[PDB]
């Protein structure tokens, strides 16, 4: 939500090279969610209830 | 780009036209004229008895 | 021994009810002693009548609990039993034994209580065969049989309605085509409002678990085929469906109007839960989802608002996860959250009228009853208007 | 019944065959244990 | 309906034996040992008639709908009304 | 007294593990499913080891039969031929292959005992002979004989049969006729059972484990042909109506790894196809 | 063992990610050798049990 407030600001140098570590933190979160999606799609619809 | 390709291939996993194609083609080629019986909603069907 | 005359004397008419009293009070007397805030309240399941019953709706007991009709869509798990399952239970004694068995001769689909009656139970089936039961005694035979002609229904009765008072005992039975029939709650011969839900487009409205406004309001919100919140009235200048405020997807499996006002305003709001893997907030001035909730993993089926704290709902999903949220307190997260046995695709959720406990129904039998002891008497009108203002300031850019 | 494309998976005969043979092997040593 | 009746009567856990004593005083339809409890229920029919006269003559507005006989050895949790007295001896634990 | 034994034989499922589940088990992967009991052999049950053994297929089950069949076992070896009805083309094959199994089994390990000719063959010429009396004509049996009593499991699919390939009773008459003929040729009695259905097995099997049974053929689906009621008149009435006169062709009526490439080979091939 | 069989179909999913030449030949024939591995471990395990 904080990133959503200033998505477009992530261009300017003071904003380009100053959030990258927090950015990687959320990248890990995103990757975890993508993996959860993999776990969900592997449990296909006809196999599920 | 790593997670980009990850989500791209995983999005390509959603291309599951096996059962979808089976259902669509079977329904078309099977019920192409199945509802053509306009005799009545009360017919005769018996055996030797 | 040879007891046929004693079958008439001993097992007579009024003595069968006395035998029901004897069995009930001794089986209740089984709780004999020696003769020298997520808490998971209860859970009930019949291993003979609730077994593998793939159901979508039952008849809960908000008012007068500890006796709630488990009007199950009788599966083929017990073909050597009467095809139809309706089970009132005994939460007061906390038992699951098949004592209060109830049955019909068709797929019992959402057999709600009748109007002005705790014993009389009304209910549609797969072929629109609305049956009824007057259990003044301890009987179980469906004493009524609805005619099933062209004007009637042959599709599952999604959510039948009871409108009016002792004067107007109206019943709104609907099929999948959307044919509304307002059967009087006395005679099963003529449905008063036996019309079609004519709308701007696709007059044969594929309704899916509609919802009934609080306050005897006819401005219903029909859940349909792809979200499709059909907002309308049954009569007046807009007897058919006036419009369809949507933005929700899939067949609505849960939609509910305003809860019981704690200290808030009337709060003309509602919510929707369906195949879009989520719940979406709504009101009377939106035309779009007021606040689309978290699209959780799997089909979010049911949702229900609580009476104690009016600004909090509860919703399960395709992977059995009940999430009860009060965005005026817990916005980004639910107030309480707990899964069900495993991660199945459930179908029902219903708050207890007493609040701080809820009876959630699975779509395959067993019914769980969770306990959440958090809310007390608080003026949530302030937080209500403030959060509405926060959303009104967040949507802007 | 599967909404995917792994039709070239391991085998449609392997998985429960091992458990079936292990089941009879367990049946002998357990039911004739008396 | 003797099905649900006998079902919920004898099927109840620890129920040794019920006695559906009628005005006759003989438990021919029950789950107790009939050759032993026949005379028992007849004698108890007369003495429970004494008890009915007692409880209903000293205080006429007091019926007898459930007799939880908590003995030193058995749970005779009798289920009466004005019609019967289900004298049921049940396993204590 | 003494213990008993039962040898059940089945093919392609057709109700074998479930049949012994319905006798009164973990899995099924290597045959020989033992079954210890307490059999009421007309008076009491003192934990009598009436050991029943499950056996299906043909891929080396003689070791199982070695742990099952023995020297002093054969006089009351109530063998059971199990064949369903859903796939009759596989059923005709099943009973035929199992008939070959029992013939070569008798001609494999049952033939060395010499006393069994004038003892066991007399038991056969008593068994299949006393079969028709004390129950309910010319039961034409083969050269074989052992306590044969065919019990066809998985028969709770007649509606599925008419829903798949019968829609009348030709498959309920011709198949009944010729399989009843095969069973009478085996010296047995055609019995049918299903999942908790067609209760007629405790009568004859308890009658030979040392309470009678009637016989009708009007059913034609849950075919109960008890002890010695098998002949070739009723079957002639069965395999004649609406089908050919005594047919043998009704049986036939109901009856991508692409490639890879190379490098040097493909390179020289490319220079070759350069043109 | 069953976990690595799940990893085998995971590798099948890895092969479903992109284009291959003898993908079912590769999987199924390695599964044939896996059945031979199952033969070694099965005779050892059955003799063990």
């Amino acid at each position: 939500r904080i990133f959503s407030r200033f998505n477009a600001l992530f261009v300017r140098p003071h904003i380009r090279g100053a959030i990258r570590e927090y950015q990687t933190q959320l990248i890990q979160r995103v990757k975890d969610d993508i993996e959860s999606l993999h776990d969900k799609f592997k449990v296909q619809y006809p196999q599920s209830q | 780009q790593k997670l980009k390709q990850d989500g791209d291939s995983f999005r390509m996993k959603l291309n599951t036209q096996e059962i979808f194609d089976d259902w669509a083609r079977k329904v078309q080629q099977r019920n192409l004229g199945v509802s053509g019986r306009i005799f009545t909603i009360e017919s005769t069907r018996v055996r030797g008895r | 021994l040879t007891e046929e005359e004693k079958q008439q004397i001993l097992h007579s008419e009024e003595f069968l009810s006395f035998f029901d009293h004897s069995t009930r009070i001794v089986e209740r007397a089984l709780s004999e002693q020696i003769n020298i805030k997520l808490s998971l309240n209860r859970q009930f399941f019949d291993e003979r009548w609730s077994k593998h019953r793939v159901v979508s709706c039952l008849d809960w007991s908000s008012q007068y609990p500890e006796l709630l009709v488990a009007s199950y869509n009788n599966n083929e798990d017990a073909p050597h039993e009467p095809d139809g399952v309706a089970l009132v239970w005994n939460m007061k004694y906390k038992k699951t034994t098949p004592e209060y068995v109830f049955h019909c001769q068709s797929a019992v689909m959402s057999a709600t209580f009748a109007k002005f009656h705790p014993n009389l139970v009304v209910g549609g089936t797969y072929s629109g065969q609305i049956v009824l039961w007057d259990n003044r005694s301890n009987k179980r035979t469906p004493v009524q049989r609805t005619p099933l002609s062209a004007a009637a229904h042959t599709h599952p009765v999604y959510c039948v309605n009871v409108v009016g008072t002792q004067n107007a005992h109206n019943l709104i039975s609907i099929s999948t085509d959307g044919k509304i029939c307002s059967w009087s709650l006395d005679m099963l011969s003529h449905p008063q409002d036996s019309m079609e839900l004519v709308h701007k487009q696709s007059k044969a409205v594929a309704v899916t678990s509609m919802s009934f406004p609080v306050g005897d309001v006819n401005n219903f919100v029909v859940g349909s085929e792809e979200g499709s919140v059909y907002t309308a009235c049954r009569h007046g200048s807009k007897a058919g469906i006036s419009e369809m405020f949507e933005g929700h997807q899939g067949p609505i499996t849960g939609i509910h109007c305003h809860a019981a006002v704690g200290a808030v305003d009337f709060s003309h709001l509602f919510v929707t839960s369906s195949f879009d893997w989520t719940v979406k907030l709504w009101s009377t001035k939106n035309n779009k989802p007021l606040y689309s909730f978290e699209d959780n993993a799997g089909y979010v089926y049911d949702v229900m608002w609580s009476p104690t704290h009016p600004a909090l709902f509860a919703c399960v999903d395709g992977m059995g996860r009940l999430d009860l949220w009060n965005l005026n307190n817990d916005t980004e997260v639910p107030t309480a959250s707990i899964s069900v046995e495993g991660n199945p695709a459930l179908n029902r959720v219903r708050w207890t009228h007493s609040g701080r406990e809820i009876a959630v129904g699975d779509s395959e039998g067993q019914i769980v009853i969770y306990d959440v002891g958090e809310q007390i008497a608080v003026p949530r009108n302030d937080e209500w208007a403030r959060f509405g203002r926060t959303l009104a300031e967040i949507n802007a850019n | 019944r599967n909404a995917l494309t792994r039709m070239p998976d391991g085998p449609v005969a392997l998985e429960e065959s091992y458990s079936a043979v292990m089941g009879i092997v367990s049946e002998v040593e357990q039911y004739v244990k008396v | 309906e003797v099905e649900e009746t006998l079902k919920r009567l004898q099927s109840q856990k620890g129920v040794q034996g019920i006695i559906v004593v009628n005005t006759e005083g003989i438990p021919i339809k029950s789950t107790m040992d009939n050759p032993t409890t026949t005379q028992y229920a007849s004698l108890m029919h007369s003495f429970i008639l004494k008890a009915r006269s007692t409880v209903r003559d000293i205080d006429p507005q007091n019926d007898l709908t459930f007799l939880r006989i908590r003995s030193k050895k058995n749970e005779i949790m009798v289920a009466p009304d004005k019609d019967y007295f289900l004298i049921v001896i049940q396993n204590p634990t | 007294p003494s213990g008993k034994n039962i040898l059940v034989f089945g093919e392609d499922g057709s109700g074998k593990t479930t049949l012994m589940t319905k006798l009164q088990h973990g899995k099924k992967g290597r045959g020989l499913e033992y079954l210890y009991l307490s059999v009421h052999d007309e008076d009491r049950d003192d934990h009598t080891r009436c050991n029943v053994w499950i056996l299906d297929g043909d891929l080396y089950h003689k070791g199982l039969l070695k742990f099952a069949v023995s020297a002093e076992s054969l006089p009351e070896t109530l063998v059971i031929f199990v064949a369903d009805m859903s796939r009759p083309w596989t059923v005709m094959e099943s009973l035929q292959k199992w008939a070959s199994v029992l013939r070569e089994h008798i001609d494999k390990m049952k033939i060395p005992p010499e006393k069994m000719r004038e003892l066991e063959r007399k038991f056969v010429k008593d068994f299949q002979d006393y079969m028709e009396p004390e129950e309910g004509d010319n039961v034409l049996t083969h050269n074989l004989g052992i306590p044969v009593l065919v019990v066809c499991t998985k028969c709770d699919a007649v509606s599925v049969l008419e829903k798949e390939h019968d829609y009348r009773d030709e498959h309920l008459d011709f198949i009944q006729s010729h399989l009843r003929r095969f069973c009478l040729q085996y010296g047995a009695a055609l019995i049918y059972t299903s999942v908790k259905e067609e209760k007629n097995l405790d009568l004859l099997y308890k009658y030979i484990v040392h309470f009678t049974t009637p016989a009708l053929v009007v059913e034609k689906d849950a075919v109960f042909i008890p002890a010695g009621w098998d002949n070739e008149k009723k079957i002639a009435i069965l395999h004649e109506n609406f089908t050919t006169v005594k047919p043998e062709d009704a049986y036939e009526d109901f009856i991508l790894a692409a490639e890879d490439e190379q490098v040097f080979l493909m390179k020289q091939q490319s220079l070759l196809a350069k043109q | 063992f069953s976990e690595i069989l799940n990893r085998v179909q995971k590798a099948v999913d890895d092969l479903n990610l992109h284009s291959y030449s003898n993908l079912p030949i590769w999987v199924n024939k390695l599964d044939m050798e896996i059945e031979r591995i199952l033969g070694v471990r099965l005779q050892a395990g059955l003799r063990a049990w």
